[PDB]
């Protein structure tokens, strides 16, 4: 069976997703620790806008606290609450 | 079934050097932390070493780095401590462990662990004597017998009645440090007083550090 | 290099209790830090055993009425409802750094109904009296409250200096304990005399118990 | 509130989860042609393996067909059937 | 270079009907492939509105009774429920590729009741009479279908070759026709005749309709 | 949003023209503006399309190198510079948009304009009444002998719609047009209403009034 185009369309426009992302990506001058799990579920922009002018921007955004392992490679391991940023609105903005 | 078990402690004279050795099953020391932890008598626990076994990568407390090495043979899933320059606060019950990963810093599987004695003094075989009923027949219908396992070095002695089959009852003290620096303990069980004269108790010693097997009958006279 | 300083040093609880055992971090770590201890059980002559990791979490096949907590310095294993075989030291340790360290330790110890001891004498073998010395043992066995009070008495006069005493661990049932006084005499000395006694205070005891036997 | 271990851990790790894929990707070798959507939903594998010699990969897959637009720029425009890859399960797996 | 066959090139259909109108494409394109046709409306001396786009979507404002559909080489057209006003030419275009196209159309007209024409004739304006000519009028008024027959008769003998028709478009309330026949002569020859008629043949009129007048 | 097409007119075999279409309500910039036209009873036939922005072009084949198409972004204007007109390029052309660059319909139309190519010359209407006289009156406006087409007609300042037809303008033998409008009305009101006829047309700057009574 086929997805209609205004589906696909609809489905697809820049707005708000659940997004795996790689935690080392939200905090990149870490340089002691890896984390586990080293990717966490954050509410963020996605799709597209049909527009090569536009890109899909959060215009909302909130924070979220998690409890992540952190690992010092052959030294220990604790547990730390960690911020992220979530995205609560998306639109599509000129670059 | 997970399992490690520890070899290779006995008496070792101060300055000298003893091996030990830890022999997994069950998973492969290829994929964690293996660790040795000893507890002098007494005390509590001291982490000593740490090894990664698939690179080789230890660390040691500061009491013993330059003395003790770590090591682990993954083919034969065994790992070893090397223990050089002893001294008389080395003497411990050993333990090896593993963390359950190498993301794991706890330590979730131990080995029974094995005594290292740093001593001058010399290995004696102990004497074992029987302790027998005062009476014969009793006002409770119970009867206490033992044996004394008397003047041995080192530690440990095991005591067990009648192979083995005989454990309800059973109290084996903590061996006591006499005045010549010889240990002995007692071992003793309560028994059916009704049962003497029918029933044979046998007390079953072993002193490893000097060889020593006896069997020891002990009845009223 | 963190220390951990456990508390209590020791403790004497009954079964059902709900015991707090508390151990803390001598280094400044904050609040948002957690699940770095872990929690073992060594009973006597046993290796330890893991109860508890990542602060909180249970290990596979240990009982439920262990848990822990904490966060920062600061963490706790809770015994829920204490059982006579939960007899133990119980030992912290910290994983937040290398070297791992373990706190001192706790001893547990379980407080039950009073049990007055089972008294026993025991003459020196014919087999030991040839070699020379005579040992004379009395046995205390099965009681509680540990504290128990042991006199020789060789032909009415009271014994010092010449025995030593060793009592068992707890016994992780019935939550008892057993003691040995070994009276050691040269053949000679023990040959000098008849009466051989030996009394048991305990306060399981409405007075003292002797028990005794004359050579030959 | 903070999210307790436990739920990240598991919320994160490997699974087919919708993720926004730009169709030029999908086509390295269609210049031709603009899209529009330039991004279609598929069910895709993601999330961590907690493992670096572990990577998240599909162990089962299917195609769905979807309506696109497709436009030559300066010739004309129409809407075409195209096919795409879906992991139906992700597990993690040597690399 | 794709050209657009469009059918039926004209037809008839009564008010309510659904009606269905084709377009084809001269080039093999898959049934994959789908969205790349316009439909239009042109009325008389108006310029085309646009009705359906990319295939299938109804274009912002334009009734729901459209609707269109299609994909490969055929696309459709349809008005679910015909209306007075639906009177138009019809037309598709593909911009597949350009030049863009546009099929040749289809000419839909409304089918409704039977109506007579009311007949009516104008003589030539004295105003006119002065510069030379005399032009004669006749009138058919709002009637139904289009097929009628207009003959002049100048003293009774019957024209030709000196009249010209014009007949509206349909009206897109009443759907209705409206015709106008003009018979052109000199006013020399205007003058030597009385008697104009104009007999009128319809359909809807059991019999001739005649309209005269004399010249006084 | 709307097109409005200027400068359609008569003009000769080998002429010149260009037509002209102003756009509002939005900016020509963003999109793509086509011609198209349509001959006297005919079809509709694209004839060119611009990409204001870089100025991109695309002909008909019956047109090209005779014809240009051009847009003025500032003025928002596009433009179709007709050149060696033939008979056959005779039709109304139409001005319209495709909404965007990414749309290839076209959505918006201007009224289109209408060019004429003929040696014929430029001739204005004469207007003769037709009048009544038998609850039902018929009248109407000869409109006779004009060139090129066309010719407006309304009645009473564009105050009477009901009932209007304005026949189609013929093609007289001559080479000149002519046509009719007429207007049925309630036979009770004449004698006191009045009934005028509203003639345009724009080729000759003819613009006349005509009352229509009975006699
Ligand atoms: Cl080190």
């Amino acid at each position: 069976e086929v997805v209609k185009f205004m589906d696909v369309y609809q489905r697809s426009y820049c707005h708000p997703i659940e997004t795996l992302v790689d935690i080392f990506q939200e905090y990149p001058d870490e340089i002691e620790y890896i984390f586990k799990p080293s990717c966490v579920p954050l509410m963020r922009c996605g799709g597209c806008c049909n527009d090569e002018g536009l890109e899909c921007v959060p215009t909302e955004e909130s924070n979220i606290t998690m409890q992540i392992m952190r690992i010092k490679p052959h030294q220990g391991q604790h547990i730390g609450e960690m911020s992220f940023l979530q995205h609560n609105k998306c639109e599509c903005r000129p670059k | 079934e997970v399992q490690l078990v520890e070899s290779g402690g006995g008496l070792v004279q101060p300055g000298g050097s003893l091996r030990l050795s830890c022999a997994a099953s069950g998973f492969n020391i290829k994929d964690t932390y293996i660790h040795w932890v000893r507890q002098a008598p007494g005390k509590g626990l001291e982490w000593v070493a740490r090894i990664y076994p698939t690179n080789g990568y230890t660390r040691y407390a500061d009491s013993v780095k330059g003395r003790f090495t770590i090591s682990a043979d993954t083919s034969k899933n065994t790992a070893y401590l090397q223990m050089n320059s002893l001294r008389a606060e080395d003497t411990a019950v050993y333990y090896c462990a593993r963390g359950g990963s190498f993301y794991y810093y706890y330590m979730d599987v131990w080995g029974q662990g094995t005594l290292v004695t740093v001593s001058s003094a010399s290995t004696k075989g102990p004497s074992v004597f029987p302790l027998a009923p005062s009476s014969k027949s009793t006002s409770g219908g119970t009867a206490a017998l033992g044996c004394l396992v008397k003047d041995y070095f080192p530690e440990p002695v095991t005591v067990s009645w009648n192979s083995g089959a005989l454990t309800s009852g059973v109290h084996t003290f903590p061996a006591v440090l006499q005045s010549s620096g010889l240990y002995s303990l007692s071992s003793v069980v309560t028994v059916p007083s009704s049962s003497l004269g029918t029933q044979t108790y046998i007390c079953n010693v072993n002193h490893k550090p000097s060889n020593t097997k006896v069997d020891k009958k002990v009845e009223p006279k | 290099d963190i220390q951990m300083t456990q508390s209590p040093s020791s403790l004497s609880a009954s079964v059902g209790d709900r015991v707090t055992i508390t151990c803390r971090a001598s280094q400044d770590i904050p609040r948002s830090i957690s699940g770095y201890v872990a929690w073992y059980q060594q009973k006597p002559g046993k290796a330890p055993k893991l109860l508890i990791y990542w602060g909180s979490y249970l290990y596979s096949g240990v009982p439920s009425r262990f848990s822990g907590s904490g966060s920062g310095t600061d963490f706790t294993l809770t015994i829920s409802s204490l059982q006579p075989e939960d007899f133990a030291t119980y030992y912290c340790q910290q994983h937040y750094t290398t070297p791992p360290t373990f706190g001192q330790g706790t001893k547990v110890e379980i407080k039950r109904t009073v049990a007055a001891p089972s008294v026993f004498i025991f003459p020196p073998s014919d087999e030991q009296l040839k070699s020379g010395t005579a040992s004379v043992v009395c046995l205390l066995n099965n009681f509680y409250p540990r504290e128990a009070k042991v006199q020789w008495k060789v032909d009415n006069a009271l014994q010092s200096g010449n025995s030593q005493e060793s009592v068992t661990e707890q016994d992780s049932k019935d939550s008892t304990y057993s003691l040995s006084s070994t009276l050691t005499l040269s053949k000679a000395d023990y040959e000098k005399h008849k009466v051989y006694a030996c009394e048991v205070t305990h306060q399981g005891l409405s007075s003292p118990v002797t028990k005794s036997f004359n050579r030959g």
